């Protein structure tokens, strides 16, 4: 359960 | 005739978690003392995609108006900020602030860096964002330009286009010009129509954890 | 100048930003020290990708060999915490410990629920997670399975699949097994030979820092 997403 | 209750609350940083629980706890509030609108002074570079899809769903759901408002001077409502804005029922934006840039990474590396998003990644936010315009009735041309451009406008040129509906200095202005504005996404079903002829202006201060968790940021 | 030291350090949590500035804290604190190797007591149920990538990446490039210990009895190196061990020179597992379990997820819903990813980012994690399997010569089909079948393991069964190098108990037998054993990745372009015998151990106490983040991030 690795969590993915962050946004630049 | 009536007094209408408006709440304004500050919501700046990163996202994440903790701030999907600063917009649950400041809608929740204006929810049960029936407000008129809640509008969120917010503040931020980015964050977290999960926390941002919880707090845009958190925003559907809610009782009342949330009104995005990019602010003060110098803010901007960027990354996953921006898709809090698109999906909410207002969004105004203060003189020198910033919306857009999008574009989804996977992080930033040590040395400056990049990790890219894979295709799949980019065109999943592509079709979420242009979602979120096409809901609120914003313009999701533009919308996907602040994905696939990294593209970034002023309040100006955000108001021109169609992605924003009011340029405020202030919550008086804000309140002014809105006032007599219909939601651009429902409340609970139907597109309210704002009444911000007598009003009361409430400030809701962030609470104990909230400071703490970001006093630790600024180090 | 003539000695030779192993320094133990402890990594407990959720995987993040934070984490990868211990891990960078920790590693550089033996390097600059010319240590023969550092290990990580490692405890983590889960993270963020982006970090993990980073930490990868800094092992990857640790001018000394870094030695991931899944440790105190009880804990995991689940989720995040799987590609970080697959990542390293050396992988123990302390008796009733855990490996695996490491499907990429959007996050979570408001519920608590499950947000999977589109399929295709699932197999950019594969690809990734056999990829650190097949640099460090192991086995990259039970990896995969980490993922495509939520596969976690025994320290017994990740020995006997060819997962892990080392079953220990404590940071002595740790030392005792691993001596003589090259690292299952370079050091500095060449693969290396463990010397642990006649070696000074120090322990790097976790800062205030560290365990008020850690305790925060907990609830
Ligand atoms: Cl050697």
């Amino acid at each position: 359960n690795v969590i993915v997403l962050m946004l630049p | 005739l009536a007094k209408n209750i408006v709440y304004v609350a500050q919501i700046k940083g990163q996202i994440t978690s903790y701030t999907y629980d600063q917009f649950d706890r400041y809608i929740t509030i204006a929810e049960q003392d029936n407000a008129e609108a809640i509008i969120i002074e917010l503040d931020t570079p980015g964050g977290r995609a999960d926390a941002m899809m919880n707090i845009v769903q958190r925003i559907q759901q809610s009782k009342i108006p949330v009104i995005i408002y990019v602010y003060p001077p110098g803010a901007s409502a960027a990354s996953a900020g921006t898709y809090i804005a698109l999906g909410s029922h207002l969004i105004a934006m203060a003189p020198g602030t910033s919306i857009g840039a999008c574009r989804p990474i996977l992080g930033y590396s040590q040395n400056g860096s990049i990790i890219e998003a894979p295709p799949a990644i980019t065109n999943y936010f592509i079709a979420y964002i242009k979602s979120l315009a096409q809901e609120s009735g914003r313009n999701a041309t533009i919308a996907e330009e602040f994905i696939t451009k990294d593209l970034s406008l002023t309040p100006e040129e955000a108001l021109k286009y169609g992605v924003i509906e009011v340029v405020a200095r202030d919550i008086n202005e804000l309140l002014k010009k809105s006032n007599g504005m219909k939601t651009k996404i429902p409340v609970n079903g139907r597109y309210v129509t704002l009444n911000f002829t007598n009003v009361e202006v409430r400030y809701l201060a962030p609470s104990f954890k909230d400071k703490l968790i970001s006093y630790i940021t600024d180090l």
